[PDB]
RNA sequence: GCUCAGGAAUAAGAGCUGAAUGCAUCUAAGCUCGAACUCUGACCUAAAAAGAGACCUCUUUAAGGAUUCCGGUAAAAGACC
RNA sequence: GCAGCUUGCUACCUCGAUGUCGGUUCUUUCCAUCCUGGCCGUGCAGCAGCGGCCAAGGGUGAGGUUGUUCGCCUAUUAAA
RNA sequence: AGCUUGUAGUCCGUAAGGGAGACAACCCAGCCCGUGGUUAAGGUCCCCAAGUGUCGACUAAGUGUUAAUACUAAAGGGCGUCCCAAGCCCCAGACAGCUGGAAGGUUAGCUUAGAAGCAGCUACCCUUCAAAGAGUGCGUAACAGCUCACCAGUCGAGGUU
């Protein structure tokens, strides 16, 4: 199925709406372009 | 057209309609937003262009139409006052041949704002200043000119 | 009130940390760490067990800096003191994948059923444990430590499939 | 501009296409030693193309197994002298002759080329270069090889052809042992390349002189109606308006043929000892008979008949042990039928 | 004889070309390829493969790769080189990488304002890692 | 496709009108463009034995004709070499018209097809009446 | 007929360690990976590289070169062998 | 806002002439990338898409109409 | 628009020489010949005469190293970095981490047999309590362990707008 340890590191980060960089998934501005704004990674 | 075109003052007032011919009407429809019966409302926060500027009246309409908008959502329909000040009285001309007889025709009207001068004044009470504020920041994004916002009265009330 | 930007690295028995030259040199009971530690601006003095590290300026580079040199002095007193452990998740879901170590390499065959076995890097002395279906990496350097649990579970990215139905890899559990 | 597309004329990797420099090709890099001491270079002349039939041994072939016709280029390797040995230095501005020692005995054709070295300092140059090696002065040997056409009798000259060669070994003091124990002596084809193995072949092309671009290049002809509107064999323009200048890569008339080139992964298909065994009915073409022992190299090798042909153990061969190859049947027959 | 050892290669440069046109000496420099570069990596490696990549083949600059003849270069365009005075001071002028064989033991000399420590960051390269970066054996 | 032993030069290039030799109903076929086949500059579209064409039905029944199709080359006059030497030329060329896989949509081949395509193709091979 | 790569250093990007900002953070230093790109490696050319090279041999009225002669693996003339 | 690859505007150069359009041939450059390489997102199960980032090394063809450029159409093609 | 057409001053036209890389008209300067001196504009790391000049800061982007200029990219954004100022919290212990409880409410009403706090329209929901809402999450065909907005102890200095 779906396993808890491999979600944690494949889906459990943000995502910028401009530029769609992985960033952790406390982070609130993206690192690569500096985006205020983040989404988690759609899991579903 | 882009708002590039008729955007620099570089001439004389064109108002006087009466030795001219045929002006489009305006867009914008309102100038007196929110309840407009208040006047105790403490804090009153305004926009003001930073240069020299003409605004089409399409501008000023997607300005107020995108601030009012704002201010209904977030302070309610009667939780804001918000006045344009400014009347696009200036009529903007277009030359539609090449040079000869270039004197163009009349294509809309705009307002020749000055430096530091108020485009729209909202006043809110102390709970919604900031909501007032974004408001008029995302209405600064439709205009041709930099912005800043700055508080009339009430800014003891803010910090 | 003051504002202080050196900062004070407790030396813990057993452990000989010097600074000759530019590069800081960590001994203890885990063994020998070596690291390079050059920042125009910033002073590093070891002194009765007990390293400080400050800066001459205190502009918001030379705090970060200074921050910098002192997590590393510290990690790396730990690493010849206690040393660090990462730990690592075998997971997959049709394919058993087979892991074994052949030295400064970390063997992943039948990845997804592959022919080819993958091959992560073991970084300085670190070591790595396959101890059944999860691996456990030890070592004095939380750098080779941190590094080779990163090169094993970057060599199991599964790299064109959707990630939330195909997971298989080693992932880590536990950083160092 | 909506522009169709093709690929540019010819190789711009042979620039400039200028007659070689010498009659024999020398070899720019050498391979890393993976065994024994032994040279890596051999010397032959070329005689000629017949063909073999042989069973396919090629792995994974589609037609492993089933009798095959290879053409094969014959080419006679006579004994070769090592004359020299060279030492080098490798220092920040590239490798340096450091030393050399010439065979005390050395052919008297020689003489055709250089002045013969004399019967002088063999011993104490031969030390000279030991303690050069062992001061770490020196970073490799090489061995200076002459062929000896003179026992041929299709290539008419009896002056050597003298070239440096590589001596593949594992550390420079094996080497220098190896190139002792070779040094003045006649080293056989057997002595460098094995049956069935990669080499590869350099040589001077065939010259066909002054040629035009439609030869040198490949450039397209004219076509239709304007083939008969006078320039049929010229290239369609020569530049732009700018850059107001001929390219360098534009196609045009000049020397063809008679370049240095490198073939990679040429198999010998036999080591041969008796010439009669490849010798065709009426002899090859303007060349006449093999007479001492050749060696069979599949497929085509660059140069015409006579031309000194380098041989040299390949630089960047794939395929593994490929095994000796069963050749069924060579073809003597007359190649002037 | 100049140990470039930790050097500026602009500020060495321009005191090498100034000492050359001062007209009364031969100057050595040795471990060009321990020359400095101040700038990030990043940028002073695109702008030497700008520079390194740009001419024409038949006419164009061929900017060298050696780090002793790219610091000759350096000086070069400090110099008036076209000239039979800037002609006399190129003349005058050999760049090694290392120490050559012959002037192994000789005494050396280092301009100290041109020295590398005094740099306020880390943001430098050495000439040697530029050369090798070209593609430049040495 | 899988490779043949022997060396085939593509002797037809497009606008060749072949004779089909199947009992189809196709009598002519020209060629349209060569399956797998991409060319260069100015070079026509080129097909050897063994290869697919696009053919364009030039002759035959009012069914088949004016219709796009798949042929196999199988005869070719153009001489082509064999593994162990041998060349090989037909008196004619010849086709017959397939599907994508190879499958030929007539029953019988009257004339004998190249042994290549008769390993290229095994229903090609199995159709016809002798295999030279 | 032959016509591989391998290695290095990178782009986007993915990570490690990591402070500013006690936590967290792929980044601000530092570090590991990462492309048909770049470099190296192959291959062709290259002492007219003005820092105009290295080594060896032969010989200084010589070594050796050219011309004539018989030719062709070369060749528009020259050149080359 | 960028570009200057469409069309205008303008009249600075050229009227003691800088030979027109289109095609063809040959060479080259740009990148705002069609394919090929590497990536990220997805309303990404796989297959295959859609969107975006890096990347200009190689490739980007054959035909019917039309002088065409452009465009339409045909069958191939990794893409044409 | 280095467009077109006005106006005032001044230039080129018809203006050298000095300086701006070169520059009709930009700066110094209007210039008889020769010599010496001192300056102007402009410059002083080398090319190139004179500073690797001084003091106080900023910039990390080779940004820049471009008086006027037909020869120089915007709106917008930046927890990049350096400043000034004003609010609020702060050794009656903030800010972020380390610990410890989210036990009484309600299973609040929702056609269709089923989303009974996350479709959903509304509150002086507890007497009173250091402490528990008509609800912030990967999750539920109708229920659930696992995360918060909260006061508690923790080392102990600034935090935030
Ligand atoms: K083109
Ligand atoms: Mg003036
Ligand atoms: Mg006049
Ligand atoms: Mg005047
Ligand atoms: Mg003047
Ligand atoms: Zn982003």
């Amino acid at each position: 199925a779906r396993f808890p340890e491999a979600e944690e590191r494949l889906l459990n980060k943000k995502i910028c709406m401009k530029c769609n960089a992985r960033n952790a998934i406390r982070a609130t501005r993206c690192r690569k372009c500096g985006y205020g704004t983040l989404r988690v990674k759609s899991k579903e | 057209k882009p708002g590039s075109m008729y955007r620099n003052v570089r001439q004389r007032s064109f108002t006087r309609r009466k030795y001219m011919g045929g002006v489009p009407g305006s867009q914008v429809i309102h100038y007196d937003m929110g309840d407009k019966a208040n006047t105790s409302f403490p804090v009153k926060i305004s926009l003001i262009v930073e240069e020299k500027c003409q605004i089409r009246h399409t501008a000023l309409e997607a300005a107020r139409i995108t601030a009012n908008r704002h201010l209904v959502a977030d302070t309610g329909k009667m939780g804001f006052y918000m006045k344009l000040r400014v009347y696009p009285h200036e009529v903007i001309r277009e030359n539609k041949s090449g040079m000869r007889r270039a004197f163009g025709k009349n294509v809309g009207t705009a307002a020749r704002v000055k430096p530091m001068q108020k485009i729209f004044t909202v006043a809110v009470e102390k709970q919604n200043f900031k909501a007032a504020k974004e408001a008029l920041w995302h209405a600064g994004q439709k205009l041709p000119t930099p912005c800043r916002i700055v508080v009339d009265e009430g800014a003891e009330l803010v910090q | 009130m003051v504002k202080e930007i050196a900062r004070t690295i407790e030396i813990p028995e057993g452990v000989s940390v010097s600074l000759a030259q530019d590069v800081f040199t960590a001994t203890g009971p885990k063994g020998t760490v070596e690291r390079k530690l050059w920042y125009p601006g910033i002073m590093i003095d070891v002194k009765d067990g007990e390293v400080v590290v400050d800066a001459e300026y205190a502009r918001k580079e030379q705090k970060a800096m200074v921050g910098t040199f002192a997590s590393h002095i510290r990690n790396l007193v730990k690493g010849v003191n206690e040393g660090f452990e990462c730990k690592m998740s075998i997971v997959y879901a049709h394919f058993p994948m087979q892991v074994k170590v052949d030295g400064k390499t970390l063997i992943i065959g039948n990845f997804l059923g592959e022919k080819k076995p993958r091959f992560a890097k073991i970084i300085g002395e670190t070591k790595v444990k396959v101890s059944g279906n999860d691996v456990t990496i030890t070592g004095i350097n939380k750098e080779d430590v941190g590094q080779t649990a990163a090169n094993i579970e970057q060599k199991t990215k599964i790299k064109r499939f959707d990630p939330r139905i195909f997971q298989d890899g080693i992932y880590i559990v536990q950083k160092a | 501009m909506a522009s169709i597309h093709r690929p540019k004329r010819g190789s711009l990797a042979f620039s400039p296409r200028k007659r070689a420099k010498s009659h024999i090709p020398r070899f720019r890099a050498w391979p890393e030693a993976t065994g024994e001491p032994k040279l890596q270079s051999f010397a032959g002349y070329k005689v000629g193309m017949t063909h073999v039939i042989m069973v396919d041994d090629t792995k994974n072939s589609l037609t492993q197994g089933m009798e095959i016709s290879v053409p094969v280029t014959v080419i006679e390797t006579p004994a070769i002298r090592v004359a020299a040995i060279r030492a080098y230095a490798e220092d920040s501005t590239g490798e340096k002759a450091i030393a050399e020692v010439w065979a005390a005995d050395l052919d008297p054709e020689l003489k055709r080329r250089i002045p013969i070295p004399a019967a002088g300092n063999q011993a104490e140059a031969l030390e000279n270069i030991g303690k050069l090696i062992e001061e770490g002065r020196v970073s490799d040997v090489r061995a200076v090889i002459y062929t000896l056409p003179k026992s041929l009798t299709g290539v008419p000259k009896k002056v050597p052809d003298i070239m440096e060669s590589g001596i593949s070994a594992r550390d420079l003091g094996t080497k220098f042992e190896y190139s002792k124990t070779i040094l003045g002596t006649l080293v056989s084809v057997t002595d460098v390349f094995k049956n069935g193995t990669l080499v590869d072949t350099a040589a001077i092309t065939i010259g066909k002189g002054t040629q035009g671009p439609v030869k040198r290049w490949g450039i397209q002809l004219m076509k239709g109606k304007h083939s008969r509107q006078g320039s049929l064999r010229q290239v369609g323009t020569l530049g732009a308006f700018n850059p107001s200048r001929v390219s360098w890569r534009v196609p045009q008339m000049g020397q063809m043929g008679y370049h240095q080139r490198t073939e990679f992964n040429k198999r010998i298909l036999k080591i041969g000892s008796d010439g009669e065994e490849v010798t065709p009915e009426g002899g090859f073409i303007n060349y006449g008979l093999v007479r001492g022992d050749y060696i069979l190299i599949k497929g085509s090798v660059p140069g015409p008949s006579k031309r000194l042909i380098r041989l040299r153990d390949p630089i960047r061969a794939k395929k593994a042990d490929l095994g000796e190859p069963n050749i069924l049947y060579i073809s003597r027959e007359s190649k002037q039928g | 004889v100049i140990d470039a050892k930790g050097l500026i290669l602009g500020r060495l440069a321009s005191s090498v070309a100034k000492q050359l046109l001062s007209g009364d000496e031969k100057v050595y420099i040795i471990n060009a390829e321990q020359a400095i570069i101040s700038g990030s990596r990043a940028a002073t490696l695109r702008e030497y493969r700008e520079t390194r990549e740009r001419g024409a083949t038949e006419f164009g600059p061929y900017f060298p790769k050696r780090p002793d003849r790219i610091l000759k270069r350096t000086i070069r365009g400090m110099l008036p080189y076209k000239r039979a005075r800037g002609r006399d001071a190129m003349s005058r002028l050999k760049v090694y990488v290392g120490v050559p064989y012959e002037l192994k033991g000789a005494e050396t000399v280092t301009i100290p304002d041109a020295d590398m420590r005094l740099l306020s960051s880390s943001r430098y390269v050495e000439l040697g890692e530029v050369s090798q970066k070209m593609g430049s054996k040495f | 496709m899988k490779g043949m032993r022997s060396n085939i030069p593509r002797a037809l290039n497009a606008g060749a009108q072949i004779a089909c030799v199947d009992n189809t109903g196709a009598k002519v076929v020209e060629i349209i463009s060569v399956k797998k086949y991409r060319g260069v500059k100015n070079r026509m579209p080129c097909a050897g034995i063994g290869d697919m064409c696009v053919v364009s039905v030039k002759k035959g029944t009012p069914e088949m004709r004016k219709q796009v199709l798949l042929a196999v080359v199988v005869r070719q006059k153009q001489e082509f070499r064999r593994p162990d030497g041998l060349h090989v030329s037909f008196e004619d060329n010849a086709m017959v018209i397939t599907d994508e896989e190879g499958i030929p949509k007539g029953t019988d081949i009257k004339g004998p097809v190249a042994r290549e395509v008769a390993e290229r193709f095994p229903k090609i091979g199995t159709t016809a009446s002798i295999i030279v």
